[PDB]
RNA sequence: GAUGUCGGCUCAUCACAUCCUGGGGCUGAAGUAGGUCCCAAGGGUAUGGCUGUUCGCCAUUUAAAGUGGUACGCGAGCUGGGUUUAGAACGUCGUGAGACAGUUCGGUCCCUAUCUGCCGUGGGCGCUGGAGAACUGAGGGGGGCUGCUCCUAGUACGAGAGGACCGGAGUGGACGCAUCACUGGUGUUCGGGUUGUCAUGCCAAUGGCACUGCCCGGUAGCUAAAUGCGGAAGAGAUAAGUGCUGAAAGCAUCUAAGCACGAAACUUGCCCCGAGAUGAGUUCUCCCUGACCCUUUAAGGGUCCUGAAGGAACGUUGAAGACGACGACGUUGAUAGGCCGGGUGUGUAAGCGCAGCGAUGCGUUGAGCUAACCGGUACUAAUGAACCGUGAGGCUUAACCUU
RNA sequence: AAUUCCUUGUCGGGUAAGUUCCGACCUGCACGAAUGGCGUAAUGAUGGCCAGGCUGUCUCCACCCGAGACUCAGUGAAAUU
RNA sequence: CACAGGUGGUCAGGUAGAGAAUACCAAGGCGCUUGAGAGAACUCGGGUGAAGGAACUAGGCAAAAUGGUGCCGUAACUUC
RNA sequence: AGGACCGAACCGACUAAUGUUGAAAAAUUAGCGGAUGACUUGUGGCUGGGGGUGAAAGGCCAAUCAAACCGGGAGAUAGCU
């Protein structure tokens, strides 16, 4: 079904009584709150769009706040929207809380991925390194051929921008759900840095 | 001459 | 009036006459395991010893270590062992100079990328009033590997030996994505020890230089060897192949009419880009509701008033970044620095006192110092303005207002 | 064999595995006695081979300090066409 | 070329040291005639490294390592 | 005592990297060799082109050597471009 949205807080650890420790992304999803309902009449497809977290009345453009007006909702951080499974139903101005995710039992988290500027062959693509020694002239580090005795092939793996891109990471643990925290966490690494925004939704491959 | 260019 | 070369390195890409995995027919196929042929190119497809080698032999693995094309792929990408100069010997031929697909030792591989192409990233205009956001997904990429063990079952099969299909569960290798909580690396911006020397007047205490002087530790960040996830199931249409019913041909016949199964290929399902998709889309919201004149009178021109939504610029800046860009903030303010507190690391400072002839030790004292981290704090800097962007948005037709 | 085409000759040793290396056999394609033959301590920036130690040479790269590359101002080339 | 080159002779301080080596200094003389900023790939010149330790490769190329004084002790072979 | 040993100056140039329109028309950096001698070096002098010199490489003789450079024969000749 639906998702929502949160904040990467940082990673931590949880002990079990049987001496095992776990690698929990600690996630803040606040109460998420709808702004706009799209249906197949207006929209042709169902779907709602959700605010979360808060913003500075003197930094909100009016159009924004319009929208929000409309909603009888605050203005947020952001939107997002997600896809309706063909049997749930939503209204404007309510407020979603981490509850959600209370018998999911696993999530499919995604966030934009750090960012690593502009990088090699040898890290993006993890090319194998040429001789340091042995005669290697100005060549350790390079890709090498390029192709044949006339083009570069379209996808060819150079260098270039590495990171700072949409990642989904699927098929992740819950292993708590505190709402009066309004806290998630889910087993394993996710995406992005700390203070990111993080789009959580159950898990799609079941 | 000397082999290869220009060795 | 020059198309540089064997092999190796790196990077690959296509074909199928398929090595493995997958789906089937026959079998002199009992089972296990094989033989042969048909379909199948989605993915996967060894490390080493000797040798310049490709190849090959050998050792040890693997589900398999495929065959070929790509200037026997790839030297404006590397290498230069080999080939392929001048030097020097052996053997051999030659009276000799010298020579030999005979051997042996040694022996300069340059080029700042204009265009195409490719990997990334921006500016301009356009999409027909302008602007700020969220989306639809035409289409295009990425991904698609597999072993072992257990249950099923020591059942089926088989005289025994031996030993399953189907189906299910768990655990791994290789590859890939993200991440830094853990384990660790780095940490010339933290602390300490120490050698030689110079200086701060000197003692003490410090500092500079000697690869960070040489070393032991080590925050953040980055990061792998570290730890989390992933390949799918499913669906549709199929290949070889198996079929049902069924005539031509009173039988028979999978096919001609008709109908149903059928694989890692194909189309979807998962992930990412994505309306420059000029076929330029959809949705929500916000802003402007002047006064005239000239005129070869039109999507016309100019003047005064007006300057909105919003954007840009400037500034403080970022776990964003080559530059642009993107993100946050700008006194109605925690954006950066500083300050406070804490934490972390280093490991008991300095000074004084005590014991000792002294080097030192002890006490004050887990002291002092403490970078990028955490939580706070307007002390400093982020200035009021100005600039850009306008003034209701064409014609035709149709349906509505006036169904 | 600095000489052996056949040939990675054969045997042995060394290696889990040795077309090289060391030691024997002689079947010397095509050794041979001052254009010297066989040995030889010592020497060699000499050639080949095996060990110990050592290490980023490699498995497999990661981080850091600096000089360039990148941006700004100034000066201002070149082959080629 | 105001060019990382080449160019004979003389003078020869201090601490450590065997030393005209080397390090730090004196007298004295210089900072090398474009700078500012950022802190990507890649290149150059360097530092460190988990576990393994030549598996690299034509070849241990390069790098790492060894490194001084004194005492003890020191093989095959040998032209002694 | 020593064409003896280790090792600076000095003289050499074995390896690697860089550079290769270079800082340099052969160098730089890290190592390496000889370092009382067949050593090295300053000044001056001698040997001249089919000749010189050469511990010999076809090496050197003014960045040029299987016969230097300048001038002349000379508008050599070129059945080739
Ligand atoms: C790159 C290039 C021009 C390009 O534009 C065009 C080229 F790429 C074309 C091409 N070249 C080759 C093949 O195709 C080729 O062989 N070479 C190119 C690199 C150097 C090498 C060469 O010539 O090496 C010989 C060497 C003795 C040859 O030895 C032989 O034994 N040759 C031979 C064998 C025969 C056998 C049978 C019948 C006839 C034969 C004739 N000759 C020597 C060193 C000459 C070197 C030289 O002149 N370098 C200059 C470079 C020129």
């Amino acid at each position: 079904m639906i998702g929502l949205v949160g904040k990467k807080v940082g990673m931590t650890r949880i002990f079990t009584e049987d001496g095992v420790s776990i690698p929990v992304t600690v996630i803040e999803v606040e109460a998420n709150r709808v702004t706009q309902v799209k249906d197949l009449a207006n929209d042709g497809y169902r779907a709602i769009q959700v605010t979360t977290g808060a913003k500075k009345a003197n930094r909100v453009t009016k159009p924004e706040a319009g929208h929000f007006a409309k909603a009888g909702v605050e203005a947020g951080r952001g939107l997002w929207e997600f896809r309706l499974a063909e049997g749930e139903e939503f209204t404007v101005g309510q407020s979603i809380s981490v509850e959600l995710f209370a018998d999911v039992k696993k999530v499919d988290v995604t966030g934009t991925s750090k960012g690593k500027g502009f990088a090699g062959t040898v890290k993006r693509w993890n090319f194998r390194t040429q001789d340091a020694t042995h005669g290697n002239s100005l060549s350790h580090r390079v890709p090498g051929s390029i192709g044949q005795n006339g083009k570069v092939f379209k996808g060819k793996k150079m260098a270039g921008q590495m990171g700072n891109e949409r990642v989904t990471v699927q098929s992740l643990d819950v292993v708590r759900v505190d709402a009066e925290r309004n806290l998630l966490l889910v087993k394993g690494a996710v995406p992005g840095a700390t203070g990111s925004d993080l789009i959580v939704k159950p898990a799609v491959k079941a | 001459x000397t082999x290869p260019f220009x060795x």
